[PDB]
């Protein structure tokens, strides 16, 4: 019953570890974009329309 | 706390390792993200006590120091509008520390143009 | 650390290593009045018993029985149980227990079994072969004997076919020893099967009246209505113990708490259904149940090949509960905070970094 | 000892709405400012519930199947309602089990009883006729309690027979409408749980009846049936439910 | 049985989502850059090379 | 349609909401990708005949 409940625990860890993995992914490639917008539009004058 | 739960969870061998270093992988990468974003500087500009920059008008972007905070009126709303082995680790950046990255950020861009992004 | 890394050296930066647990120190189970208590008193110690033909049939249901103090009291002779355990009645739970109450003759105390073939067993007092219970039996030579022969405690003596178990017989029909014609009227072979003890005092050991007591489980699809007492030890606060309360249990600090229940709520819950307030159920009353302080290991250090001092932080603990610092992030062992601003070296968290230059934060 | 009553008159039982009745607390968990989802024996919102008079000539007592649950609902003033008749076939072969409050205290009884066809009380203007059962055999469980009780006073109950457990929740109601069911929200608390064990599929109300023939008092009460469905409840910050939401009504409360 | 069966399909349909998952960040990255290309190509003309 | 594999799978908690959660992010993504991709003006041009 314990061997049940410790892999069922674990396909929701692994399953929640694996989604937080693809969120941190968007997370991180929208925080690239955010430094981006940062060196471009703050740092400088962009000629980059829109 | 159940010793005989750990003892046949480690008959499955180096999987909460795994599970611990994708969420260490994850924290180190958000400071990182905060880190690329926030500190492009490495001088804290601050901008002259007398605001005349001919009419233009930046009192609610620049930081107010009425607040304890010292944050803009703009950044103060924004902070405003936003609301079992388990831990959260805190952020490497305090929100204070941001702001004032944010208000070097704003001071280099209104009184140096984009030549502080560039050098001197 | 080296350990951890599975390496002999160990590069500059923060490992988590461990988890600090706050161990749990004590156990505390807290059960509710008992109260309803089984009326043995008035089956064991009745002012008169019943012959062994017509047993007293009581029936024990919706109550709370201590068998600790029938089975520790000294005046019993003979304490046999055949489905269970006399040590464990006082953990298990049955439905209803039906106590048959008699006396019979100290030779017949033995006729009172399971496979054993007498008189009694045979005709008065039946058991099955999968009995289950306690049959208790004491000597009552002060209270049934009479100086003049106690002559109320009667018994059968013939039956035509045997008892089935648990089956009564108060019929008075005339037994027939042989095969002649009996309507009722006694003859040379035609005999009333009820015969009256002879109880003297003079008698020895073994023809003095014995009361017997039988108690029988029931453990059918109803609701276990009779259960052993519960053992509530006293309760202690603000501290990280093992909780049992009414069923539920768990490990947390146990403090005083301003949620006021409504009177039918036992236990309280968050958002993620953990619990997280209870009542006691000895004295009515609300605590919040907040978890120990678990916590993340790290260590800080430099690289092996530098140094071999560390620094230690243990991640959402406060300092008292553990060169000490406490910071947002936890509780910082092993380095020296300092006034001065220098440029992150290994990041602690919360705007805490710690450098070598001794280990400074 | 029985009578039978021959001076009813004939009238269709009636239907009225449940609004947003028979909510009744799951468990005994203390919950505080948040939304809890659970499935269980529940009333339907706005559902069709049967509505049985008494007034002066009506006396509505027949016996209705339990089915999985029975929610009643009692407006009552001068106090006729007083008890209940469970069972499955309601004579001496099987066994039922016996609510009654009467002018001293309330007694729950579980034993073989022969009921009569028409079961009642009755007051004479001071309570001095029992006629509710002929016999009582073999009895397993007794249990003296606390007295549980313009239409002024507002009974709900929620009887439940799961695995052997009889669950009676309860709430008192002050109001003042005069004919039927007022719409509003009131969580029924859970009261006394009872070891009953014993089969039942159907039930009757018991009345009493005002002697001065007979009469019978002015009274009304409503009868609902539980099914399994799924609430979403509402818990205020002092951990009471005030509203509810029925999962499958309409597509909004989905 | 059942028991086998649910866990067989339901690991089956966590593999699915879990590569649907990744397919949709790619083509969210791909979108991206075409949206970049749309405000930055025909929108106006672009002085990055290639 | 098998009521008992149901009643099983319900014993395994919300793994099926968490499951439709994401697709139907991904569903609404790809509606979000063409709206960032083609409508980028707001006023519809017509060329001269
Ligand atoms: C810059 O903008 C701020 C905010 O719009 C101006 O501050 C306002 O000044 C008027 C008149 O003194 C007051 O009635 C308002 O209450 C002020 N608003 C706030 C938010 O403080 C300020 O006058 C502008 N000019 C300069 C030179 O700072
Ligand atoms: C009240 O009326 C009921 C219904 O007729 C009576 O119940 C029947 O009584 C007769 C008497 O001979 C029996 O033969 C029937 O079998 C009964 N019906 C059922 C369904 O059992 C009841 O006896 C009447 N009360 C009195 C006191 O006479
Ligand atoms: C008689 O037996 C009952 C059994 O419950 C016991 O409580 C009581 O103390 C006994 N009486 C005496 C005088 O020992
Ligand atoms: C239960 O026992 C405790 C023991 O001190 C007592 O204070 C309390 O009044 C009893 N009753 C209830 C209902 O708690
Ligand atoms: C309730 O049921 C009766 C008959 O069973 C029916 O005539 C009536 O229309 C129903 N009420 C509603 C609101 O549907
Ligand atoms: C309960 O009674 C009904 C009808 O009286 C019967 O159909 C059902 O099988 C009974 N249930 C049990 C468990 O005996
Ligand atoms: C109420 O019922 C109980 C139990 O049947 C009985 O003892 C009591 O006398 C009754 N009260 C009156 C007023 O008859
Ligand atoms: C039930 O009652 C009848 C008549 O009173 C009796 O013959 C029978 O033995 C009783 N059964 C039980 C189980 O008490
Ligand atoms: C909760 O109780 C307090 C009294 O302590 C009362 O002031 C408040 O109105 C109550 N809240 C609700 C929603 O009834």
């Amino acid at each position: 019953q314990i061997d049940r409940l410790i892999t069922g625990r674990l396909q929701s860890l692994q399953t929640y570890v694996t989604q937080q993995l693809i969120r941190a992914a968007e997370i991180r490639a929208s925080a690239n974009l955010a430094a981006t917008k940062m060196s471009e539009c703050v740092l400088g004058q962009s000629k980059r329309v829109d | 706390d159940s010793t005989e739960c750990s003892n046949l969870l480690l008959q499955y061998g180096s999987f909460c390792t795994q599970l611990n270093r994708a969420l260490t992988g994850i924290a180190v990468e958000q400071d990182k993200n905060t880190q690329e974003v926030f500190a492009q500087v490495k001088q804290i500009y601050k901008t002259p006590p007398i605001k005349d920059f001919g009419g233009f008008n930046f009192s609610q972007i620049l930081p107010d120091p009425s607040k304890p905070s010292k944050r803009s009126p703009i950044e103060d709303l924004l902070f405003n509008k936003v609301t079992n082995g388990l831990t959260v680790l805190p952020p490497l950046l305090t929100d204070e520390m941001i702001a004032q990255y944010t208000s070097a950020l704003l001071a280099g861009t209104i009184t140096s143009g984009w030549t502080f992004g560039a050098g001197p | 650390t080296k350990c951890t890394l599975k390496s002999f050296t160990v590069e500059k930066g923060i490992y988590q290593t461990s988890n600090f647990r706050v161990q749990p120190t004590e156990s505390i189970v807290r059960f509710p009045n008992i109260t309803n208590l089984c009326p043995f008193g008035e089956v064991f110690n009745a002012t008169r018993f019943a012959s062994v033909y017509a047993w007293n049939r009581k029936r024990i249901s919706n109550c709370v029985a201590d068998y600790s103090v029938l089975y520790n009291s000294a005046s019993f002779s003979t304490f046999k149980c055949y489905g269970v355990s006399p040590t464990k009645l006082n953990d298990l739970c049955f439905t209803n227990v039906y106590a048959d109450s008699f006396v019979i003759r100290g030779d017949e105390v033995r006729q009172i079994a399971p496979g054993q073939t007498g008189t009694i067993a045979d005709y008065n007092y039946k058991l099955p072969d999968d009995f289950t219970g306690c049959v208790i039996a004491w000597n009552s030579n002060n209270l049934d004997s009479k100086v003049g022969g106690n002559y109320n405690y009667l018994y059968r003596l013939f039956r035509k076919s045997n008892l089935k178990p648990f089956e009564r017989d108060i019929s008075t029909e005339i037994y027939q020893a042989g095969s002649t014609p009996c309507n009722g009227v006694k003859g040379f072979n035609c005999y009333f099967p009820l015969q009256s003890y002879g109880f003297q005092p003079t008698y020895g050991v073994g023809y003095q009246p014995y009361r017997v007591v039988v108690l029988s489980f029931e453990l059918l699809h109803a609701p276990a209505t009779v259960c052993g007492p519960k053992k509530s030890t006293n309760l202690v606060k603000n501290k990280c113990v093992n909780f049992n309360f009414n069923g539920l249990t768990g490990t947390g600090v146990l403090t005083e708490s301003n949620k006021k229940f409504l009177p039918f709520q036992q236990f309280g819950r968050d958002i993620a259904d953990t619990t997280d307030a209870v009542r006691d159920p000895q004295t009515l009353e609300i605590l919040d149940i907040t978890p120990c302080s678990f916590g993340g290991v790290s260590v800080i250090t430099p690289g092996t090949n530098t140094s071999n001092q560390v620094a230690v932080l243990y991640q959402g603990v406060n300092c008292t509960e553990v060169n000490v610092f406490q910071t947002r992030a936890g509780c910082l062992i092993g380095a020296e905070h300092v006034n001065n601003s220098y440029e992150c070296d290994i990041p602690i968290g919360a705007g805490i970094c710690a450098s070598y230059q001794s280990i400074i934060a | 000892q029985c009578v039978n009553l021959t001076t009813r008159t004939q009238l269709p039982p009636a239907y009225t709405n449940s609004f947003t009745r028979g909510v009744y607390y799951p468990d005994k968990v203390f919950r505080s400012s948040v939304l809890h989802s659970t499935q269980d024996l529940f009333l339907p919102f706005f559902s069709n519930v049967t509505w049985f008079h008494a007034i002066h000539k009506r006396f509505d007592n027949p016996v209705l199947p339990f089915n999985d649950g029975v929610y009643f609902a009692s407006t009552e003033k001068s106090n006729i309602i007083r008890g209940w008749i469970f069972g499955t076939t309601l004579d001496s072969k099987t066994q039922s089990l016996l609510i009654v409050n009467n002018a001293t205290n309330v007694v729950i009884k579980v034993c073989e009883f022969q009921f009569c066809n028409d079961p009642f009380l009755g007051v004479y203007y001071m309570e001095s006729e029992f006629r509710v059962y002929s016999s009582a055999n073999n009895c397993t469980f007794e249990y003296v309690s606390q007295p549980f009780l313009n239409f002024k006073n507002l009974r709900e109950f929620v009887f439940k027979n799961i695995d052997g457990y009889f669950k009676i929740y309860s709430k008192h109601t002050p109001i003042n409408l005069v004919r039927d069911l007022p719409q509003g929200f009131s969580a029924l608390e859970p009261l006394v749980d009872l070891p009953i064990g014993i089969n039942i599929t159907r039930f009757q109300t018991l009345l009493a009846l005002h002697r001065s023939g007979w009469t019978a008092g002015a009274a009304a009460y409503y009868v609902g049936y539980l099914q399994p469905r799924t609430f979403l409840l509402k818990y205020n910050e002092n951990g009471t439910i005030t509203d509810a939401v029925d999962c499958a009504l309409d597509p909004l409360s989905e």
